[PDB]
């Protein structure tokens, strides 16, 4: 709702299950999980998690800033208004199947209906690393690499407690192999344009879209399938931990996506997805911050 | 079913008169000449008195019959509303005004080379005929009329009636074999059966002889479908350091592929259906034809939910199939029946559907129990990343649907493939699916078998699936196999990955291009339909006989081949040279192969070839990719100039000669290579030493050689030069000591 | 004058400007110029043009003056070499050397003339 | 107290560089080994691994038998040390305007060489391409000052100190015996963003 935190990587690696991939963005879920892991090692979680379970606080995942927020591509809310040229209107849905992000400049325009030639941000690379003269030693490590203007924002309360976090942050890194060299970042705190404020809603009951992964509270999960068209995504891993000595694995929470769309937005949760018989809490992060699409 | 043995093969078996017509020559009716054939083969006149009166025209007040919806179904089934020529090729009605093509009427083998149709054969070769008829009466005799056979007949037509053509004399259906013409009419004969028996009718002669046109105007027809989804996800979850890659790489595209085919052959005997509905099967797509009631519709809905279940267990949202269908009349028929939006825009309607399923995917009471936890799990499977039953297969933790294929991986040298109940690798809802030798069929109980690449009939009544599959030697054998009998190669294996270009934009739409829009039919995309899968699933090991190579998979528009880099290069030229023969030079495809080192894996090898892929899709979008994403030639341009003009001619330069060896080859390289406007002075020079240089016999071979080198330097179009450099590295890769 | 996308075509061009034995029918159409009155004008550029590489060009500006004198006096030897410095425009280039850069545009376009001269009969 | 202490260093390479990674296609007469780069700007890297594995193993040899090891570098077992408290970044090659000036074609050099057999005496020549002599790379080191440390934080900085050291003494990048190493790191400086912690004493610790 409140102040987004432009973000500047230029070597960033991101999930997507597996350490041959690397996704362009990176979810609530992961720069929530960052903080908390930020928060214990400042000895100030419990400042943190109190703030945690408010209506007071949103947080949204990172979308490709050039010059202007963007936005994700409404999950088929473009509506098919042309019996035309079948042997290229096909290629069109070819190119227009992988781009899942708009500008805010011209996201009216994609619901009205525009072609929208994909830009792009960050070729990802696969390097293959190694491990010298060990049985078993070559791994291959994806990596995003910005395209030298391309920043991130989350889009959160503006909070001093957040600030604070996440300017420890550019000195962690988010994402995957850091310790290594990867997601190392430079925050910029900005303001929101007044046409994208307008319409970071989080109750407002109309065809509304979503600017983030959520699960629902099972109250709303019920009608939220009705009218929806959404993704699913699969969030899991391993639990990272200071208290095992063992890599268990989290309990595999199915969110929605960034960019499903939806009628009478919901309220979402912050799941304890821990493991059985473990000592602290997995957050795992999913609560709504929409944006609605035709207000 | 439980009566419908007399209507699917009465519907089915009818006008094969019009083969023995066809055959001896026989001046009789042709509605005649299979009705007293049957008497002499079998006897069951309830299936016979519909092949007595299927033309419903010379007499239609005989004998409530069944041979009243083999009349419509017949109409129906043809693309035009019913004189000794061929089968047309289909490609006659695609894209542009060409020449005309006929078919050379034959049957099918697995050594029998791919028929192309040519200009040649208008005329009426009687004498295939023959042999075709008697084919038919050796197995027509031995032969029983239930469930249990109800499919060692369609492979009977498909492999022998497969290219002879369907009412010579006419204008318009020049192209529809009686093979697919049979399969169509018996798809749609049941489906009235199944529109009228659950509206309550039992008379068939006013409702189909005089509400024939309100029957065209009468939506009874669903279009289905499905979409397997997340197939390469499944297939391309190999990396580097994966145990098993090639086996398991050939495993799972294979173990889709039955997937995709169950899906099908288990939906349909749910209904009351069999595989004449299904107008396709490929890479997940499937498409057919099924009944417009309620009670076929939730019997679709239920198995969706039933089959999204079995999934669920076994992959959690790595899979899930997707139906949809759409109610149509007869509009599918070329009599102006409201020709633009009436065809594909129905077809289309269900694929509205399916993309409306792709996007809500699951509902409230699955995604509850998803994510219900309380699993505190160790080890998660190294592959796929699942969690339950986990078994340590060779010391690593693996799921239980990845220990299969492995197992599966064993047993896939196999020819027959059985549904069991619970002998792993489960492909269905109470169903496994098992490799299995041939007098093991005595052994294994079994409710369905699936035979590869055949046509043999068999005492085991399978169904004949069509699987891609050559290997010449092991994977790890073709680097050291690269050499000739001189020693003289360098040690690399290629791979390619060919796809076609503009598949379901040339499936679809198609054929709309000549003439006013009446050749959109469905027996056209139906033909179409199988003769771009009888090119790649069938005719693909005749083009991969001998040479060393494997092709890991081929289907509907995708190859993927690995193997020795002299025969990979020499099998997409002899692929596409007879792809192109085979289509009248439309449907045009593209090709992207890369040189690797021996033992690196196949993960690092299979993602690069696909990084070609997608470059040479780029160039245009006709184009093979060699080696790397520079060396992106039109394949016009590639077969004509250097595999076989260019090549040729350093090649008899090369070896006519003792002198200028590997290093003169090796310095015009870089001479190509950078090409600023000073390099063509050096060039210039380079050639002119080397003129006086050599001995003074031979100065004529290398003055029309440099001569000619040099015009092909210069042409200052970038199409002439940039094939040199290949050409040069296709002869330096041939001659590596 | 001589820029980088022209030099060697002007170079083509003077050998074809160039003149040829019109009479003496053994071999005809051949050049007065000949090969090696041609490689000794190239033996100064070419110790120019790697010691470009390698040092300064506030070092070599006494050498560069230099081949004004030598075009010059082989010009003035046989009327063969005379011809070869007016069609291809030697004097004037010389004098425009300036850097490093034109230094090597002027030496490799010594090599264009005998790249052609050799091509060229 | 909480602190994030960074080294801000200008490494500098007195031979070439040899980091390779992928190898896509030999190509006959292109480069056989092609050297790891930026796939935007197409500059040499550094990446932040090949400095994070190799000043491990070099204080492997120095302080093995670990525990002070683990803490600098993590460890996937021991509960106490996954993380551990040093966050590498990869080099960007900073002077990629003062190498123009001092006059240069290209930032990578194109080292010609082969491999002479023992009996038939036959070459075999490589490209390997390295990234050449006296390029400067930004490095950058973020050492964690936390409440469970500051009372070793003293004890680590005499191992990052000795951990750069070697550095200067081994090769950082790949065949290094034959040369293409002798990296040397200058300006090396102590700073503290995000922190409270003097950095006094430690500045000249590195000197
Ligand atoms: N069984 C298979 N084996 C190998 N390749 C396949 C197979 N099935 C599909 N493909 C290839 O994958 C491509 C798309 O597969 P995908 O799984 O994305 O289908 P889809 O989910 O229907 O795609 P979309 O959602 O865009 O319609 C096809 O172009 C085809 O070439
Ligand atoms: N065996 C087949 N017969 C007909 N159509 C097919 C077959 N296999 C796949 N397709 C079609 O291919 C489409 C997916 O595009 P695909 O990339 O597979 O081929 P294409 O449409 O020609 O596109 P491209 O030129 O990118 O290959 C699907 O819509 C599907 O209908
Ligand atoms: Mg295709
Ligand atoms: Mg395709
Ligand atoms: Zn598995």
């Amino acid at each position: 709702t409140y102040k987004l935190y432009i973000m500047t990587f230029q070597n960033a690696h991101f999930g997507s299950g597996t350490l041959d991939s690397s996704k362009l963005t990176f979810s609530a879920d992961r720069i929530f999980s960052a903080l908390v892991l930020e928060a214990l090692k400042m000895g100030k979680l419990d400042a943190f998690l109190a703030e945690a379970n408010q209506d007071k606080f949103t947080l949204t995942d990172a979308f490709p800033f050039q010059f202007g927020p963007f936005l994700p591509k409404p999950i088929g809310y473009p509506k098919h208004d042309q019996s035309v040229d079948v042997k290229e209107v096909r290629r069109q849905a070819k190119l227009s199947k992988k781009l899942q992000f708009l500008a805010l400049e011209n996201v009216d325009d994609y619901l009205n209906g525009e072609l929208f030639e994909n830009e792009e941000h960050a070729v990802i690379d696969t390097v293959t690393k190694n491990q010298p003269h060990k049985d078993d030693n070559l791994y291959q490590v994806a990596t995003t690499r910005f395209s030298n203007d391309t920043s991130l924002y989350v889009i959160a309360n503006e909070s001093d407690l957040l600030n604070e976090l996440m300017s420890s942050l550019q000195y962690s890194g988010l994402g995957g192999k850091r310790s290594s060299g990867f997601g190392r970042f430079e925050l910029d705190i900005q303001n929101i344009p007044l046409e994208l404020s307008d319409r970071l809603t989080k109750n407002h009951s109309d065809k509304v879209m979503s600017l983030t992964t959520a699960l629902p509270v099972d109250a709303d999960l019920e009608e939220a399938m009705e009218d929806g068209h959404y993704l699913l995504t699969k969030s899991s891993g391993f639990a990272f931990s200071h208290a095992t000595n063992e890599n268990y694995r989290k309990q595999d929470l199915y969110k929605f996506a960034s960019g499903s769309t939806f009628s009478k937005t919901f309220e979402g949760q912050i799941v304890d997805v821990r493991p059985l018989d473990f000592p602290h809490a997995v957050l795992n992060y999913a609560k709504p911050l929409f944006f609605k699409l035709e207000v | 079913k439980k009566e419908k043995i007399d209507l699917f093969y009465g519907a089915l078996l009818h006008n094969i008169g019009k083969v023995i017509q066809r055959a001896t020559g026989e001046r009789k009716k042709h509605a005649l000449v299979g009705a007293d054939w049957f008497d002499e083969i079998a006897d069951n006149q309830v299936i016979s008195d519909q092949i007595r009166y299927h033309m419903a025209n010379y007499q239609s007040d005989k004998l409530d019959h069944l041979a009243y919806i083999t009349y419509i179904a017949d109409n129906i089934a043809s693309g035009v509303d019913r004189t000794y020529t061929n089968q047309a090729d289909i490609f006659n009605v695609f894209g542009a005004q060409t020449d005309k093509r006929y078919f050379k009427p034959t049957v099918l083998n697995l050594k029998s080379k791919p028929n192309f149709a040519s200009a040649t054969y208008e005329p009426f070769s009687k004498g295939d005929y023959a042999a075709i008829a008697t084919r038919i009466k050796n197995e027509l005799a031995e032969f029983e009329f239930n469930q249990v056979q109800i499919d060692s007949l369609l492979n009977l037509f498909e492999a022998t009636l497969s290219f002879v053509p369907s009412s010579t004399n006419t204008k318009e259906i020049a192209d529809i074999s009686l093979a697919d013409h049979s399969r169509l009419t018996a798809a749609f004969a049941l489906a009235i059966y199944d529109y009228l028996e659950d509206k309550g009718r039992h008379n068939y002669k006013e409702d189909l002889f005089t509400k024939v046109s309100a029957f065209y105007e009468e939506e009874a027809f669903l279009l289905a479908s499905f979409d397997l989804s997340g197939i390469q996800d499944f297939i391309y979850n190999i990396n580097i350091a994966t145990n098993g890659a090639a086996k398991q790489l050939k495993a799972r595209s294979l173990y889709l592929d039955f997937m995709s085919e169950y899906i099908a052959d288990s939906l349909l005997d749910k209904l009351g259906l069999n595989r004449a509905n299904m107008l396709y099967v490929g890479g997940g797509h499937a498409y057919f034809v099924l009944a417009n009631t309620e009670k076929t519709v939730e019997t679709l809905v239920q198995f969706e939910k039933d089959f999204n279940q079995f999934l669920l267990a076994n992959f959690q949202t790595r899979l899930y199939v997707a139906f949809g269908w759409g109610s149509f009349a007869a509009k599918d028929i070329m009599s102006e029946l409201n020709s633009p939006e009436s065809y594909r825009q129905v077809y289309q309607k269900a694929s509205r559907m399916i993309s409306k399923k792709k996007i809500s995917r699951y509902d409230y009471q699955t995604l509850m129990l998803l994510n219900r936890g309380g699993k505190s799990s160790e080890r998660e499977c190294e592959i796929c990343h699942s969690v339950e039953n986990l078994v340590s297969y060779h010391d690593q933790k693996v799921c239980d649907i990845c220990r299969g294929l492995y197992q599966f991986s064993k047993e896939i040298a196999h020819d027959h493939f059985i549904i069991t109940e619970n002998e792993g690798l489960p492909i269905g809802p109470n169903a496994c699916l098992k490799g299995v030798a041939f007098e093991k069929l005595s052994q294994e109980a079994f409710s369905r078998v699936y035979v590869k690449n055949d046509y043999k009939a068999g005492t085991v009544k399978a169904t004949h699936v069509f699987v891609g599959d050559y290997q010449c030697d092991e994977i790890y054998n073709y680097a050291a196999l690269s050499k000739n009998e001189n020693g003289l190669g360098i040690k690399r294996l290629a791979v390619v990955r060919l796809d076609v270009d503009d598949l379901g934009a040339a499936f679809m739409a198609g054929f709309s291009q000549q003439g006013n829009g009446q050749y959109s039919t469905l027996s056209r995309s139906a033909t179409f339909s199988r003769s771009m899968s009888l090119f790649f699933k069938v005719y693909i090991n005749q083009f991969a006989s001998d040479k060393k190579l494997s092709i890991i998979y081929a289907g509907g528009d995708d190859v993927f081949a690995i193997g020795s880099w002299q025969d990979i290069i020499a099998f997409t030229v002899e692929l596409r040279e007879n792809f192109i023969k085979w289509t009248n030079g439309k449907l045009t495809l593209s090709a992207g192969i890369g040189l690797f080192a021996d033992k690196t894996p196949i993960s690092l090898m299979a993602h690069q070839t696909g990084e070609l892929e997608e470059a040479a899709k780029g160039n245009e979008k006709d184009s093979i990719s060699l080696f790397s994403s520079d060396y992106t030639f039109k394949f016009d341009r590639f077969i004509t100039n250097v595999y076989d003009d260019k090549l040729e001619q350093i090649r008899y330069f090369f070896n006519h000669q003792d002198e200028r060896g590997k290093n003169f080859i090796y310095k015009l390289i870089e001479l190509l290579r950078n090409h600023d406007r000073m390099n063509m002075a050096r060039l210039a020079y380079y050639l002119t030493r080397l003129e006086e240089l050599t001995r003074e016999t031979d100065r004529d071979k290398f003055k029309t050689f440099k001569n000619l080198f040099y015009s092909w330097y210069t042409n200052k179009n970038d199409k002439d030069r940039k094939e040199a450099e290949l050409a040069l590295l296709l002869y330096i890769y041939e001659i590596r000591k | 004058i001589l820029t980088d996308e022209n030099y060697v075509d002007i170079a083509e061009k003077a050998i074809l400007k160039l003149e040829r034995n019109t009479r003496n029918r053994k071999n005809p159409d051949a050049f007065f110029l000949t090969t090696s009155k041609l490689r000794n004008l190239l033996s100064l550029t070419s110790t120019l043009f790697d010691e470009s590489k390698v040092k300064e060009y506030d070092a070599l500006l006494d050498r560069i003056a230099y081949l004004r004198v030598q075009f010059v006096y082989q010009a003035g030897r046989e009327i063969a070499v005379k011809d070869l410095i007016e069609k291809a425009q030697i004097l004037e280039a010389l004098k425009e050397i300036k850097d490093r850069e034109t230094l090597q545009r002027f030496c490799r376009y010594m090599e264009a003339l005998v790249a052609y001269f050799k091509f060229y009969g | 107290t909480f602190a994030k202490i960074k080294f801000s260093a200008q490494i500098r390479l007195e031979t070439g560089l040899h980091i390779g990674g992928s190898d896509a296609f030999a190509a006959i007469g292109a480069i056989n080994s092609p050297v790891i780069k930026d796939p935007i700007t197409n500059l040499p890297i550094i990446p932040g691994s090949s400095l994070k594995g190799k000043m491990r193993t070099l204080l492997a040899k120095v302080y093995n038998e670990s525990d002070i090891l683990s803490r600098l570098f993590g460890n996937s077992k021991d509960k106490r040390f996954k993380m551990g408290r040093l966050i590498f970044r990869d080099a960007f090659l900073s002077n990629a305007d003062e190498l123009d000036s001092l006059g240069v074609r290209s930032y990578t050099e194109v080292k010609f060489e082969n491999t002479i057999d023992r009996i038939t005496a036959e070459a075999n020549p490589r490209q390997i391409e390295r990234a050449i002599r006296n390029s400067t790379f930004d490095f950058e080191l973020i050492y964690e000052i936390t409440d469970e440390n500051e009372n070793q934080v003293e004890e680590d900085f005499k191992v990052i100190r000795d951990g750069l050291k070697l550095l200067e003494l081994d090769y950082l990048g790949g065949s290094g015996s034959r040369g293409y190493g002798k990296v040397a790191f200058e300006n090396l400086k102590a700073t503290t963003v995000f922190g409270n912690y003097d950095v006094k004493t430690l500045n000249e610790l590195l000197t």
